[PDB]
């Protein structure tokens, strides 16, 4: 499928443009559900299989919800002994697992927002 | 400023000079002062504090002159000295520490802490009794702008900098030849190792070079310069570049050979040193450049010839050190050192009334991120915070 | 990207340990055993490498990049090696009248040599420094070698009459071949079944570990006598069944590949 | 100065004497064993020389971290001074120079002996924590350098020892999965007090007021006294600063500046 | 005199040392060597032992301190090894098809091991680390192994033909097995005539010292392919009489016991 | 090496490399047996290096490599020299043959093995191309559908498989990149290995020795290039030949360069 693929990166990088900024804002504050999403396909083209489980079966095997379930178990056995906590090597005057340092301020910043990609979807957010 | 400097002057003369007993002709000028100082503070009232945990007080001076009719000293008479000098420490060293933690990138000479705007007047000007200390005098130097000095013994100039620099690398880490250096306060300690033993390089020779540039010149220094650098003469395991993975290093100190220490100034070399280990003097200079060389001895034993062998393992690794301590030296800015407390005085008091992160000190004042980066803002700061510092010192310790 | 260029690097001491690059490495690298028909023929079975893949597997190597590569001696694996993988492991067996054969090979596949060709009945050749050694390969290498004097004549030898040459390799099927480093020889060599290469020795080969599974260690990778040293990638078994060296290896992967690094080149 | 704050102390108020290199701790070159054999060859445990102005302290383990937990080993050196002090700028680095060659030392009973050839690595999750009557007042991590400390009376160092989990061969061969451990890892630690204040009386690199008292008593001949030891040994004579010695002390030291204004 | 328990211990560094507890350690301790047949078959004398007695006397150990154990054969001798002395001395003969099991041996009296029992007709086993082995003692010992999958099935062996699985050991007195560490395997032993014990290596025995009397040093402790190492208590002499060997062991029975430390556990 | 470089466009232009590569490089030349077979001596590679020895190119650097055939040579060649000049016959019968050739040996590829019985590969950019060699290849595809059957063929009948290759020593293959396709090829005659082709080699030099310029290296039908590295000579003779490549041997080793990428004996490097 790299053909398809590569046509269909060609499709979005063409279009990218072609979208709107008014009407996106718009459209980012709508709780858009699996049906809201899954419901205005183009013409559902024929009969088409149960769509979230189609794409899930494929979504858990992935980098997202590998980190997800790191940082999970990170804070799990943190909190459970003091191993990982004291092994992580955070800043200072905590670890409880965030301040972890994997790889010198943009080093450590830049691996912090790399966790920090998950308070997006973790609730941990308030803004856009 | 000067008004500070003369009041924590004539308070500690006065602490000091007013007791029971002693004779008025010692310190009728001292008195005279005293009143003069008095006389020109009636009628005023300051405030201070009101930044962080620092209380909002305000100071109301209405005092009465110390008679001149006597001949000797009593207790009725120093014990109303006392009670009067009580105050003015009180407020001068409240003073002090309101200043400490101001800053300002628009002219930060110029006062902070409001009430010194004021007292920095006209009226007030009449208190200036003598501007005698190295930072005061310095202080008014640059005012009237003209060659100053700040003598230091041990300075910390250098930032605190441990890192290597591999000139032959490879993945495995087996065959390398590089130069590791420590710099820190006072001090330099560099090693140049070869891992070949310079085998493979022309002469049987390899040379190494470590330059460093000064962020403020210096003048009048004494260097102590010794071979064998210490801290990297013991086995160590060190990581790469990129910090993935380690490697080992187990060195083994020969002397260097064709040793050239150059204190150079705008480029140009100032003072040279060929082979001259012990105490030294450089005059000016604001860089360093340490080159020397690893010589393969030509006539070696069996005991030192099993340990470099014509191939790759290389389980010993030759180095070359440099140990340079700046013992005394001069400077046209303030820096720290290891003999006074300015910079002490001035962190702890921010650490204790929680003072936030201004936009010119970093966080907790840490002189390696303060040294790094020494712009004329953040000299003029440090300068006007060391002196009140220090005019604080000479009374509360 | 810059690519033939050796530039100085630079780093740091307050940087922390990253992450354990096992269990990655494995996935996206490869491993190939070299075993002797001894051990086949011992183990009688023909499941064995599926076995072996099932078991590594556990220790996280993928089914589809383990292999096993046979040969049938240490002469034969000799004669014109290739060894092309990203981790090759060579398991050894000792014989004292193969010695010289089973250090020529470990000083050949340990180490990396930069190759040229020779043309022996035109010129007359020269080493330069102690690592232009001349290695000759195939099947019955016969060689004979004359050092010349300052005026190309003869040192104890007839540059005419072939057979008052030293021959210093009988009927071998490899040879590595160091002589004194400063004079002119002139060579006889039955090029028909044996190719013989000018190759100066590099830096070592971090790609590969040899095994001895009996005998004490007498690998000589030095060619010059005094050193005789013994780096990581040799290693030493002592074997009565081939199952339980299988299983030793196998447990010990990854100390192997921890004694073990990939190519520089 | 002196002089100063005697008359401080006659009227009650808070004094100050500033040192420069303050010889505060006392002579202490000691190690301590968490886990120790009769023939010394795995062990686990911290040694440090507390001398003048300046700590070495290092942590050590034979086995490099391998059977801890997370592959990882906790140090920790709490220094209790006798007496408390201010305005402390100090000089911290890693990698302490004196334990860090082959060294051949006697065991605690002085019975038997036993060998160490360290291999220097870095502290990793260091934490300086400057005290005062336990509550904690300063607290660094990872910041070496020129510090700073305002009011403490105790210090507390606490650095790891973590296993490389990526080695190259040269440094795999050093740490094996067997016993014998010809190579112990250590991980160092020098802590200076270049210059600090204090409500007391003390020794430092600057004043000879303490070599002119001893030197008088040298020459003089004078017996040991009930207060001072013999010969003003500092090391007993600071391990014990009770206030009849901290008195006495203060009074023979002005007086000895006094003398030195006159004499040297 | 707290056991059962590990506290911080403590010292200083301005401590003088001791005397020498030589001469005291002796007396109040017991030296136990274990000598081949072939020794005292060579010599053909009734007091040898009461003359090497009154010999250790002259170096300071007391008559009654010193005891002889004969061994018929090394694998006699590892058949059930029971060393109970204060200082133990082994004296070992070197044969290359035997190097295997005087290595095992050594594996097993140098270092002290905490065996569990083991019981194969119910129970299927599996190692946790690479110091949890299984030491089979016995008269004639043949071990067969199958490991197994996630799912309890074989892996190139089925769990009811026996003669699928895999052969290590084939009639041996004494076997020391270590498999892939995370796999359950199934075990076919002769349980009648051998017994297979589940057992973890602690810290070593500084008890003993073996001492091979003939060729090169080969006995690899360490059952990983790395180390290769050489103790301290692993000595080498070549000879070609006994007498010399038990004078040289006489005269040096200093440096041995200094080589030597009395246990721990 | 990830880092950059520094320079200066102030400094100087240092002396020539020239007479110190000569000798501390080697040079390698490949000529055809109907060139021996015209000459018909047996010094005239030892007088050539005598003619060398004053171009400076010292005695043993120079060598000279027969070979029978374009083909032959084709077959597996294991160019391990600092230096190598060729020169190839034209032949229109042998066109692709010796343009497939120049695209091997001038470009530097990185080859993995391919397994056909057991799997089946397929093509993602247009430089992930399968060479086979042997001694004699004949080579069958078909390309296959979303659901794994063929198209246009059958996955069984060999016979309905589309032959890209009849009789050929060397193949280059190229086809659809990003569809499966399922070979037949005579294994036991022919290895087959699928190579990307990474940057340019430098090492070698294609002269041919008749026709006009026709190799098409770059498969794409867009650019047909003329690299630096492609001489063209017309000959009559073979001596006349070998006495300009003497003459102008500098500047072939102008326009050719030392590689950058490792060192390695064969025409590719091997990657598993
Ligand atoms: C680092 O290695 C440890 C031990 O293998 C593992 O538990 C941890 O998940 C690794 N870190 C990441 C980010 O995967
Ligand atoms: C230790 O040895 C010395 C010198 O041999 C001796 O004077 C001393 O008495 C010995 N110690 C004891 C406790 O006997
Ligand atoms: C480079 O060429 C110039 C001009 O001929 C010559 O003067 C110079 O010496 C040459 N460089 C060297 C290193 O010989
Ligand atoms: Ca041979
Ligand atoms: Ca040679
Ligand atoms: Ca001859
Ligand atoms: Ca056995
Ligand atoms: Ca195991
Ligand atoms: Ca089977
Ligand atoms: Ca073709
Ligand atoms: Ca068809
Ligand atoms: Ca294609």
């Amino acid at each position: 499928l790299e053909r398809q693929l590569g046509e269909l990166r060609e499709e979005f990088n063409a279009l990218s443009q072609e979208i709107a900024m008014s009407q996106l804002i718009d459209l980012a504050l709508l709780p858009l559900d699996m049906f809201s999403m899954f419901s205005g396909i183009k013409s559902t083209i024929d009969a088409a299989k149960s769509m979230a489980t189609s794409v899930m079966k494929k979504f858990k095997k992935s980098g997202l919800a590998n980190s997800v379930s790191t940082l999970t178990d990170c804070l799990s056995d943190a909190a459970s002994s003091i191993s990982r906590g004291a092994s992580i090597r955070s800043v200072g005057s905590s670890a409880s697992c965030w301040t972890d340092v994997s790889t010198s301020i943009s080093t450590q910043t830049s691996t912090i927002s790399r966790r920090l990609r998950l308070k997006e979807m973790a609730t941990q957010t308030e803004g856009m | 400023m000067d008004v500070l400097y003369s009041l924590s002057k004539t308070l500690k003369d006065a602490r000091d000079k007013i007791v029971e007993g002693t004779l008025y002709s010692n310190v009728s000028d001292l008195i005279q002062q005293f009143n003069q100082m008095i006389i020109t503070m009636n009628g005023n009232e300051f405030q201070t504090g009101g930044i962080g945990n620092l209380p909002i007080r305000n100071w109301n001076f209405d005092f009465g002159l110390l008679g001149t009719t006597l001949l000797n000293l009593d207790a009725n008479y120093v014990e109303t000295a006392r009670n009067t000098i009580d105050y003015f420490v009180d407020f001068v060293d409240n003073v002090c520490m309101d200043e400490m933690v101001r800053e300002s990138q628009r002219n930060g000479i110029a006062p902070q802490s409001d009430s010194l705007r004021k007292l920095s007047g006209i009226k007030f000007k009449r208190i200036n009794f003598d501007n005698s200390s190295e930072y005061i005098e310095n202080w008014n130097l640059q005012n009237r702008r003209q060659r100053t000095g700040f003598t230091f013994h041990k300075p910390n100039i250098f930032p605190y900098s441990a890192s290597f620099t591999l000139n032959r690398s490879q993945p495995a880490h087996d065959n390398l030849m590089g130069t590791m250096w420590l710099n820190a306060g006072s001090e330099i300690q560099v090693a140049g190792f070869d891992y070949s033993c310079a085998i493979n390089a022309p002469a049987n020779i390899q040379q190494f070079e470590h330059i460093v540039q000064l962020r403020r010149v210096l003048t009048t220094a004494t260097i102590t310069l010794l071979p064998d650098a210490e801290r990297f003469s013991f086995p160590r395991v060190i990581n790469s570049a990129d910090g993935a993975t380690t490697w080992y290093f187990n060195p083994v100190i020969l002397r260097p050979n064709n040793v050239e220490v150059e204190f150079l100034l705008n480029g140009q070399i100032i003072n040279t040193y060929q082979a001259r280990f012990g105490t030294i003097i450089a005059r000016n200079f604001d860089t360093i450049r340490l080159s020397f060389q690893l010589m393969r001895p030509p006539n070696m034993t069996p005991a030192v010839a099993a340990l470099f062998p014509n191939a790759q393992p290389f389980e010993h690794h030759a180095t070359v050190g440099l140990t340079l301590r700046i013992e005394s030296a001069v400077c046209e800015s303030v820096l720290a050192d290891a003999s006074k407390t300015m910079l002490a005085n001035v962190t702890s008091v921010r650490q204790e009334y929680a003072i936030p992160v201004g936009p010119v000190f970093p966080p907790g004042m840490n002189w390696t991120d303060l040294i790094t980066n020494y712009s004329p803002s953040r000299e003029d700061n440090l300068q006007r915070v060391f002196t009140v510092a220090s005019i604080r010192s000479m009374l509360v310790k | 990207q810059n690519y033939g260029i050796n530039l100085p690097i630079t780093g740091s001491m307050d940087t922390a340990y990253a992450n354990s690059t096992q269990e990655e490495t494995f996935l996206t690298s490869t491993l190939c055993l070299y075993y002797p028909t001894e051990a086949a023929t011992e183990i009688n079975d023909n499941s064995w490498k599926d076995t072996l893949s099932q078991l590594f597997l556990t220790k996280g190597w993928p089914t589809g990049s383990v292999y096993f590569k046979e040969y049938t001696d240490i002469a034969s694996f000799s004669v014109d090696p290739q060894l092309y993988c990203d981790y090759n492991v060579v398991l050894m067996k000792y014989d004292a009248t193969l010695q010289l054969d089973m250090s020529e090979l470990a000083d050949l596949i340990l180490n990396e040599w930069l190759c040229n060709p020779m043309d022996i009945t035109l010129y007359y050749y020269q080493q330069t420094d102690e690592a232009n050694k001349w290695i000759s390969m195939g099947s019955s290498c016969t060689i004979k070698v004359c050092p010349l004097n300052t005026q190309t004549l003869g040192i104890g030898c007839l540059t005419t009459d072939t057979a008052t040459f030293e021959e210093v390799a009988t009927a071998e099927k490899l040879v590595i071949t160091d002589v004194v480093d400063g004079v002119n020889h002139k060579l006889d060599v039955t090029t028909a079944t044996c190719t013989i290469r000018n190759c100066k020795k590099l830096g070592p080969r971090e790609n590969v570990a040899v095994i001895q599974v009996g005998g004490s260690d007498v690998l000589d990778i030095t060619a010059d006598p005094t050193t005789a040293p013994q780096t990581e990638r040799m290693m030493r078994i002592n074997w009565k069944k081939w199952w339980q060296v299988f299983y030793t290896v196998v447990d010990y992967v990854n100390q192997i590949i921890q004694a073990m690094s990939k190519r520089s080149r």
